[PDB]
């Protein structure tokens, strides 16, 4: 917005990383108690 | 010392199940209503050294 | 100043400084040189063992500076007592990949790699050699292969996030950071980092993330203002977008004027240091009037 | 439009391309707002990562104060590469100089080589690159950007021989140490003596 006026935006144009992960695959609900 | 890597494996999958998650970070609001007086702390003491 | 600094100075303050300089791994590299061959010639009695990394430290340090022949020298004395050692191989690797034939300092890293099969560093030098010779992407290729291998080390993690950094790439860095931090949950610079990496992605729910990693490292250390200022920049973007909630903006416009306050305190508690501090305070007194009238 | 400069802002400029010589670096110019482009002096905006945003509207944000007080206005933002074989702009770079081509109409970006980097400069050492809004980039071939050569030649000699560049102060380090100014004036009343 003009109210901020300097505002720089940046933007962005084989799974080898083991973190981040293409799926989101959110719904996890374990409940376990022994 | 990984006597049995499979029963090791196994046993961690497990344990890892169990574990709930409780985000610490949620609560922000202590924080929001305190005082800044370190910051004027070492402040004090940070003038008195120069520059090598 | 030379004179008078080799003048008022002893052997054990320096060899002090030069480990605690060591310890801070700091980027002196003419300092270094400096003290390292001043103390070589004057003591030059005892300390093997300390000085033995002082002659690494100091053919590093003329490695970036300008002379290979101290380098040399200090190469010569290394090799003398110990013959085989890798660490001197590795070294001299670097030293033949600074001048030229970076394809032999490849093949002596093979053979390190063919003797000793757990050899991080030959393996980060490396892909450092093919960070600079072809592109970053290959680099980052055989740096996961490197991590994947191991996944040990958090210099490892520090220079993928680097160099994922210059791709424009936030959510592999995102994922990097957070690691990083999981390990050392104590230092509030990789959450600082991780808050501004957070903060250029964009996003509403993005940007309250970024708001309050860089609240919660904000208290541990108390006294960084970069933290502070992006936490101010943060509600204050929350309060100029139109998705949001009345008592959200409410809490968001109470946040980035307690953080003003806070600014406005730290900058005329340096005003008593100088004569020159007030004109500082001003303008910073103006900057914070022109983005409270924007903001009100 | 010819392209003018102050020695004080080029001497300040490659000074602190020497306070970091293996990180990237940056800058800014500022002229006088009232055909040829006068420079009055350059403030190092920051080293290192040189790729975020957060911190580069607070100094950015801050030199707009600084610029209504002493009336004063931005002129152009310069960066140098990290790699001696680099002189191509990057996106960032770019981003910025349209930034500040919509306010001020004359933003040149200024690239400071690697190749051309040695105690006894050559001479103009300096890429001028013309960018706008629109897909034009073009960089002038040779020009005379100095006022007077060999005064240049000789101070930039005495203040890279003495060893008296230690005290130059980036934004960064007015984060982290509010004590330090940003304005150099120690290298002001340098310039100004050895004149």
């Amino acid at each position: 917005g003009r109210r901020f006026k300097w505002a720089i935006e940046l933007s962005g144009p084989s799974l080898y990383p083991v973190g981040y992960l293409d799926k989101q695959v959110p719904d996890t609900s374990v409940q376990e108690t022994d | 010392m990984p006597a049995d890597t499979n029963k090791a494996f196994k046993t961690e999958w497990e344990a890892l199940e169990l574990t709930d998650h409780q985000w610490a970070l949620d609560d922000v609001e202590e924080e929001l209503m305190a005082k800044d007086l370190h910051f004027e702390g070492m402040f004090k003491k940070e003038l008195q050294t120069s520059i090598f | 100043a030379k004179v008078s600094e080799l003048y008022d100075v002893t052997w054990e303050e320096m060899r002090d400084k030069m480990r605690k300089w060591r310890e801070e791994n700091s980027r002196n590299s003419e300092q270094i040189v400096e003290v390292g061959e001043e103390l070589i010639n004057e003591y030059a009695s005892k300390l093997g063992d300390d000085i033995w990394i002082i002659y690494e430290q100091v053919m590093i340090a003329a490695l970036d500076y300008g002379r290979d022949d101290l380098a040399l020298f200090c190469l010569q004395e290394l090799r003398r007592q110990f013959p085989g050692s890798h660490r001197v191989k590795r070294l001299t690797g670097m030293r033949f990949e600074a001048m030229e034939r970076y394809d032999d300092a490849i093949q002596l890293y093979d053979r390190i790699l063919q003797e000793d099969p757990t050899n991080t560093a030959a393996r980060k030098r490396k892909i450092a050699i093919r960070k600079a010779q072809g592109k970053n992407v290959e680099a980052i290729r055989e740096l996961n292969e490197y991590l994947e291998q191991f996944v040990g080390d958090q210099e490892a993690w520090h220079e993928l996030a680097e160099l994922y950094i210059n791709e424009h790439d936030y959510a592999k860095a995102a994922f990097c950071l957070e690691e990083l931090m999981m390990t050392n949950p104590h230092n509030h610079l990789y959450c600082q980092q991780y808050a501004e990496v957070k903060y250029t992605q964009g996003g509403l729910e993005n940007l309250e993330l970024s708001r309050k990693y860089f609240a919660q490292a904000l208290k541990l250390n108390n006294r960084n203002m970069r933290a502070l200022f992006g936490l101010y920049m943060s509600a204050s973007h929350i309060a100029s977008n139109p998705k949001a909630s009345a008592k959200t903006k409410k809490d968001n416009m109470k946040y980035a004027s307690w953080a003003a306050s806070q600014i406005n305190r730290a900058y005329q508690f340096a005003g008593r240091s100088k004569k020159e501090t007030k004109y500082s305070l001003k303008a910073v007194e103006d900057m914070l009037e022109t983005l409270q009238i924007t903001q009100s | 439009p010819g392209v003018k400069l102050t020695t004080q802002a080029y001497c300040k400029m490659v000074l602190h391309g020497a306070k970091y010589p293996h990180c990237a670096v940056n800058g800014l110019l500022v002229a006088e707002k009232q055909h040829h482009t006068l420079f009055v002096d350059c403030i190092p905006l920051f080293h290192g990562t040189l790729a975020l945003a957060p911190m580069l509207e607070v100094a950015l944000t801050l030199i707009d104060s600084w610029c209504k007080d002493h009336s004063y206005v931005i002129a152009g933002y310069y960066q140098a590469n990290e790699r001696v074989k680099d002189a191509s702009p990057n996106q960032v770079a770019e981003k910025v100089a349209s930034r500040i081509a919509e306010g001020f109409s004359d933003t040149a970006l200024i690239m400071v080589d690697n190749t051309k980097f040695t105690m006894d400069c050559v001479a103009p050492t300096i890429h001028v690159y013309e960018h706008h809004e629109n897909r034009w980039r073009c960089r002038d071939p040779h020009h005379d950007y100095c006022e007077d050569w060999p005064e240049a030649q000789r101070i930039s000699a005495s203040l890279l021989d003495s060893r008296s560049y230690e005290t130059l102060v980036d934004f960064d380090n007015h984060l982290d140490d509010i004590r330090n100014d940003w304005t150099n004036p120690e290298i002001n009343k340098a310039v100004l003596h050895l004149c």
